[PDB]
DNA sequence: ACGACGGCCAGTGCCAA
DNA sequence: CAGTGGCACTGGCCGTCGTT
């Protein structure tokens, strides 16, 4: 076993230089350094370990290291480059594992002090190298009097840089053997450091397996890339900046500009008492100048000739309150508030904070007297969805057009394991909160991600779309968990016909969608009024669909119950008996609060069972013939919860992906002897508005 | 004897006035304006014939005091013949607003 | 001497699964 | 007591840097 970290010139996406790398090695306990001539040799000794069945560790190497080598070896030394997956480990992606209930700051990419909780220090320390080097290195320089550029520190190796590659390394290497004394995961019987790759696959947790091979799967889908109609999203930009700059228009005809206390510094104070009045607007008393100015002549200084008057326009002495003058912006809460209670509306929900509640709710149900105000309230409420729509295709700082690359792709970043219950996050941008094409300019956005738009490099012709979802996942998760207590009655009737539609119809409910964050509301806790809310009713109508649900499967209390029982032993301060749930894979999953345990539980197996199905997916493709990349015949372009999207380079093939992955989930069903059968569905198309 | 002015007046009974006119731009919330106040009901005697004496709130007449650039308040605007001639911020005293007056007047 | 402006940071809300 | 996430906007606050 070895351990390593490169320096190069650059992020993945434009790296072109390797500076240096460090390798320690368990045999030798040694620690060598290779500098950019020895490139060559660096790579040798990475295939030494690999022909010996060793074990090389990186930190990110899944996403960064590996991937960078094979890049960098064929531009520089025209090498064919490819560490095999089974041979390597990322300490990221197991202190991902074992500290999921933490947060890391994506190796910097994140704020530290934006972040809740506290950050392991190892991993903290190796996120921060990037940042710290460029510290020194900045300083080094305004030491020499030379000037600092952009990111100067990246574009030739230095000794400083070998030092810090030096630092990762041993950094790292502490890091690793921290992981792997967590006796939950590794058996202490066995030095893992001393192991073939082989081994310690096979003796460690089932879960540290499917993280790296979860991890290594998704770092290609990154560079694989989600195929993106620009053009489309720049016209769809233009539509609704046009709408908005008309909304504003009429807005600020029916709510005029006003002035505000702006820029006071000193207290107002009672004339005559003289007591402090904090309540009245901050103000500022000039301290120079007068109605004349001060004598300049003698005869004109004893009252001759009448002084010249101060152009000025203050006079000491003379307060005034200093003021901006503000125009309505309908993005503000605040300015929006501000003009509806002077038209009348009297706000009844306020925030935790005092500030009256101004979200769709309280501006649907808004009464005032003026009509043309009234109306008003519809335009704001479209204005606040289009900059919603703005904000996330064009203007924010993660806007899809802020991060299309050359290549026609957005290569949306995915932490394999980010949500506690071992769910993964999205983003930069989040691909994983695209609008859904029933919302409104949803099926413009959702068409505007689509294998449609990635023309084969041979033959010119566009891709075809492969989306596939699991059905009802979560609800079947639940049958699987009461069939302890209801023997399968519901993995049972589950299967009958679509279980939303059945409960759409079941709750009188209006889309099936409704009946889905419906009954998830309810599976997990919501209160009466909070079903009222999610139904459009009240918390009359919250309680009935309540017991309804709650009495026709009472297997719910049940396992609610035996949850308690096994985590709480008293209790909101609590007393716990055990602070986590055991996952499908082995792995501990915190949970936060006992109220929510059942969603630690289901969403938990859901995303295991998700996870183990990717996995097996793209495996049972290869071991067809297929295979994975733009220079293939699949890509796998996004994995949203229970549902991946795949480019496909021919119906036949996108055809071959939707029967493989209903193979691969009822595998995964099998794998861990799931007590509900489970399902995909899929369809085939040209984008994510078909395809979904 | 002050002219309480509105957006839709303030042309034709200052722009047009023909006459000396002070303007006084000012804020129910304004601890300065509620100071100077006074001040202006007894100006507006003591100068009745030779200058006008006019207030605008800024709050019930938003449309015109943009047009001139008012940063602080109470803004004192003395107007002749459609244009300023002079300008004064601040809650000066009644003595202040005399010099300030007879000096442009 | 003063004020525009870019990070930081809470508040608030809504996008998706 | 829906849970699990990302992220856009406003507005308060402050140290940097160009303007008066
Ligand atoms: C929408 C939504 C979803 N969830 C969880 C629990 C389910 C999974 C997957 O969602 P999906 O829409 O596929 O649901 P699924 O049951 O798979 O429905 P399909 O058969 O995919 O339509 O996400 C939730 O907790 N709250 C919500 O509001
Ligand atoms: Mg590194
Ligand atoms: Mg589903
Ligand atoms: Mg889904
Ligand atoms: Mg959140």
């Amino acid at each position: 076993m070895i351990v390593s970290d490169i320096e190069a010139n650059a992020l993945l996406e434009s790296v072109t230089k390797f500076h240096c790398g460090v390798i320690y090695d368990y045999s030798t306990a040694e620690y060598v350094s290779y500098r950019p001539s020895d490139f060559g040799a660096y790579l040798d000794a990475l295939e030494a370990e690999v022909a010996r069945g060793g074990l090389i560790v990186f930190h990110n190497g899944h996403k960064y290291d590996v991937p960078a080598l094979t890049k960098l070896a064929k531009l520089q030394l025209n090498r064919e480059f490819h560490l095999p997956r089974e041979n390597c480990i990322d300490t990221l992606v197991l202190s991902r594992l074992i500290h999921s209930n933490l947060k890391d700051t994506d190796m910097g990419l994140l704020r530290s002090g934006k972040l809740p909780g506290a950050l392991e220090a190892w991993g903290y320390r190796l996120g921060e190298m990037k940042g710290e080097y460029k510290d020194d290195f900045k300083r080094m320089l305004e030491e020499q009097g030379e000037e600092y550029v952009d990111g100067m520190e990246w574009w030739n190796f230095n000794e400083e840089m070998m030092d810090y590659n030096v630092q990762d390394v041993v950094v790292t290497k502490a890091l690793l053997e921290k992981l792997l004394s967590d006796k939950h995961y590794f058996p202490p019987e066995i030095d893992f450091t001393d192991v073939g790759y082989t081994t310690f696959w096979s003796e460690s947790l089932e879960a540290v397996d499917i993280e790296h091979r979860a991890a290594w799967l998704l770092a290609k889908q990154e560079r694989n890339g989600f195929p993106f109609d620009t053009k489309a999203i720049e016209e769809l930009y233009v539509e609704l900046a046009a709408r908005r700059s008309e909304l504003l228009r009429k807005l600020t005809e029916t709510f005029g500009s006003w002035y505000q206390p702006k820029g006071g510094t000193e207290m107002f104070c009672h004339p005559r008492t003289g007591k402090p009045l904090p309540k009245y607007p901050r103000i500022k008393t000039p301290k120079v100048g007068g109605i004349f100015k001060k004598p300049k002549n003698k005869a004109q200084r004893e009252g001759r000739e009448p002084c010249e008057l101060d152009t000025r326009e203050y006079v000491a002495g003379a307060p005034y309150t200093p003021v901006e003058h503000v125009v309505f912006n309908p993005s503000s809460r605040d300015h929006i508030q501000k003009k509806l209670q002077e038209a009348g509306w009297v706000p009844t929900k306020y925030t935790d904070k005092g500030a009256p509640v101004v979200d769709d709710e309280v501006l649907e149900g808004v009464r005032v007297d003026d009509p043309e105000k009234q109306a008003a309230i519809d335009l704001i409420k479209e204005y606040l969805m289009i900059q919603k729509r703005i904000g996330q295709s064009a203007e924010g700082d993660k806007a899809w057009l802020r991060y299309v690359a050359e290549d026609g792709k957005i290569h949306g970043s995915v932490n394999p394991n980010g949500a506690v219950t071992g769910r993964a996050t999205h983003a930069f941008p989040n691909l994983a909160q695209i609008p859904g094409v029933r919302s409104p300019y949803g099926e413009q956005c959702r068409a505007a991600f689509g294998a449609e738009h990635h023309l084969d490099g041979i033959t010119g012709k566009p891709w075809v779309q492969a989306g596939i979802d699991a059905s009802g996942l979560e609800l079947r998760c639940l049958a699987h968990f009461m069939a302890r207590f209801d023997n399968g009655e519901y993995a049972h009737e589950i299967l009958n016909g679509d279980i939303h539609t059945k409960n759409q119809i079941a709750a009188e409910l209006p889309t099936r969608d409704n009946a889905k964050t419906f009954i998830y509301g309810f599976l997990y806790g919501a209160g009466d009024e909070k079903i009222g809310q999610i139904v459009g009713a009240g918390k009359e109508r919250g309680k009935e669909l309540k017991k309804k649900f709650l009495e026709n499967t009472p297997a719910i209390a049940a396992l609610r119950e035996s949850i308690q029982q096994t985590l709480v032993e008293s209790s909101q301060q609590v007393k716990w008996k055990r602070r986590w749930i055991k996952g499908l894979d082995g792995r501990k999953v915190h949970v936060r609060s006992p109220h929510a345990a059942l969603n630690t539980l289901l969403q938990s197996a859901g995303a295991l069972i998700c996870k183990l199905w990717i996995i097996k997916t793209e495996e049972m493709l290869v071991e067809k013939g297929l295979k994975h990349g733009w220079d293939g015949d699949f890509a796998y372009m996004a994995w949203v919860h229970d549902e991946i999207q795949v480019g496909c380079r021919t119906e036949e093939i996108a055809q071959v992906v939707i029967e493989t992955a209903q193979e691969a989930m009822r595998w995964v069903g099998d794998h861990w002897n799931f007590r509900c059968l489970l399902d995909t569905e899929g369809k085939m198309g040209p984008n994510w508005a078909i395809c979904h | 004897k002050i002219i309480h002015l509105t957006d839709d007046s303030f042309d034709t009974d200052v722009l047009k006035a023909d006459g000396a006119i002070l303007v006084d731009f000012w804020a129910e919330w304004c601890g300065p304006c509620k100071m100077i106040a006074p001040i202006l009901d007894e100006i507006a005697d003591e100068y009745q014939g030779k200058l006008t004496v006019a207030k605008l709130n800024i709050d019930q007449n938003p449309g015109t005091a943009p047009k001139y650039g008012i940063r602080g308040i109470p803004t004192l605007l003395l107007f002749k013949n459609g244009e300023v001639a002079a300008t004064k911020v601040g809650a000066l005293s009644k003595g202040q607003l005399k010099e300030f007056l007879d000096a442009n007047l």
